[PDB]
């Protein structure tokens, strides 16, 4: 019965601007405390700030990382949680949730100024950050060694460098080798840009007697990359 | 006048949570 | 920073499993618990000394003891499997808040599995476009919730690090890898680097050096 839904996030450059909207109902919104809270792409939750009350002043208190760029603000006339946001970066982008935020002081046990509680939750609006545009694929070999070899076995695979943005198709010797192959996910760099790696197992006796690429396909750039790879020296 | 403004920061304390809970925390012991 | 999680922990199906908080504010100040399902909002779990909301199952419990917090689930359910966060003051006194690093809960489907770790050097093509970067991949393991963390010499390193989330196999395995990025003069400056991974308790280590 409690409803909470965030909006007014989307795309914007670095250094850019923007304002999150958040409704509320089903409680008295005119003087529950208010809480921003965030989620990085694959990471945790991180608490932004949090607007107390009217026996506070309608005090605020913000995140170290934070403080200085957002300020966050309230229209109880027409239960509206407002966050606005300036000089934004790539870290910023994320997940952004409102949340009713209770109080507890265990009076016997407890200790100023207490804790707090995000008893609902929105759903949360989505915020993107980039100042990238298209990039082609850098290849770079992950060359085998004598220390590496593990075994008759030997590993190697390719390096996908600083690409921009997603899918990329990666395959060995133009898809006939599949046994011992997997690709593995992109990792997304803070710099805004992809990068993944494939990798493949085979004998340390065939070094020799085969030759082994990787068939790399960026069609987001038209881009295509073969790459040898060969032992070490 | 001067003396009634006092009273009036008291009366904000008790209904400010950040100044209960050292109110009480202050009674504790 | 300010509070520790375990990262991936798991149980079987109707056991007991706890997960702690560890920090200093933690002696001082009670910890909230939220569940998180991916694409499904925060539910709080249980807060203070006693409370859990309505609505919340009986099996949910939790304790403080020192420094520490902790949640425990009595006869985990197969709904169960999700991700747990603590919440509370990140410092003794202040009027802030933090989270913790999260904990993944695996309700176990398939036997425990350690993971393969694999550390390669910078390419000599890198190393000419002035650049110096290091891979660390894993593989095979399970539950998919592991802890990287790369060390120059004996120095842990704290910037230049980024690593992927798990992900399926194609034989139900997890993999996941973590870069480092360098200079090509931090990379010849030390004697080696090192990419440890943490999973149940078990911790690999390899090791490369510029020479060779």
């Amino acid at each position: 019965e409690v409803q909470l839904v965030e909006s007014g996030g989307g795309l914007v450059k670095p250094g850019g601007s923007l304002r999150l909207s958040c409704s509320a109902s089903g409680f008295d919104f005119d003087n529950a405390w208010m809480t921003w809270v965030r989620q990085p792409p694959g990471k945790g939750l991180e608490w932004v700030g949090r607007i107390t009350g009217p026996g506070e002043g309608w005090s605020v208190d913000y995140a170290a990382p934070v403080e200085g760029r957002f300020t966050i603000s309230r229209l109880n006339w027409i239960n509206f949680l407002y966050l606005e946001m300036n000089n934004l970066r790539m870290e910023d982008s994320g997940l952004y949730f409102c949340a009713r935020t209770g109080k507890y002081y265990d009076f016997w046990s407890g200790y100023p100024p207490g804790e707090e509680y995000f008893q609902d939750w929105g759903r949360g609006t989505l915020v993107t950050v980039s100042s990238a545009s298209t990039k082609g694929p850098s290849v770079f070999p992950l060359a085998p060694s004598s220390k590496s070899t593990s075994g008759g076995t030997a590993a190697l695979g390719c390096l996908v460098k600083d690409y921009f943005p997603e899918p990329v198709t990666v395959s060995w010797n133009s898809g006939a080798l599949t046994s011992g192959v997997h690709t593995f996910p992109a990792v997304l760099q803070s710099s805004g840009l992809y990068s993944l790696s494939s990798v493949v197992t085979v004998p340390s006796s065939s070094l020799g007697t085969q030759t082994y690429i990787c068939n790399v396909n960026h069609k987001p750039s038209n881009t295509k990359v073969d790459k040898k790879v060969e032992p070490k020296s | 006048n001067e003396q009634e403004l006092l009273e009036l920061d008291k009366w904000a304390s008790l209904w400010n949570w950040f100044d209960i809970t050292n109110w009480l925390w202050y009674i504790r012991r | 920073y300010e509070l520790t999680q375990e990262t991936g922990v798991s149980v079987a199906l109707g056991r007991t499993v706890t997960i702690t908080c560890r920090g200093d504010s933690l002696r001082s100040h009670y910890a909230s618990w939220y569940q998180k399902k991916p694409g499904q909002a925060p539910i709080l779990l249980f807060y203070g000394k006693n409370n859990r909301p309505s609505g919340v199952p009986d099996r949910f419990s939790g304790s403080a003891s020192g420094n520490r917090a902790s949640l425990t689930i009595s006869g985990a359910q197969a709904e169960d499997d999700a991700e747990y966060y603590c919440s509370s003051r990140d410092k003794s006194g202040s009027r802030l808040s933090v989270f913790g690093g999260g904990t993944k809960l695996t309700v176990l489907s398939q036997p425990k599995a350690a993971p393969s770790v694999t550390l390669f050097p910078p390419s000599s093509e890198e190393l000419q476009a002035n650049k110096a970067t290091l891979v660390c991949l894993i593989s095979d393991f399970y539950p998919g919730a592991v802890t990287v963390a790369w060390k120059a010499d004996s120095s842990p390193v704290k910037a230049g690090v980024e690593t992927t989330t798990p992900s399926k196999q194609s034989n139900n395995k997890y993999a996941a890898s973590s870069y480092l990025s360098l200079t090509p003069e931090q990379w010849k400056s030390h004697r080696s680097y090192s990419c440890q991974v943490t999973h149940e308790g078990s911790t690999v280590e390899k090791t490369v050096a510029p020479t060779e």
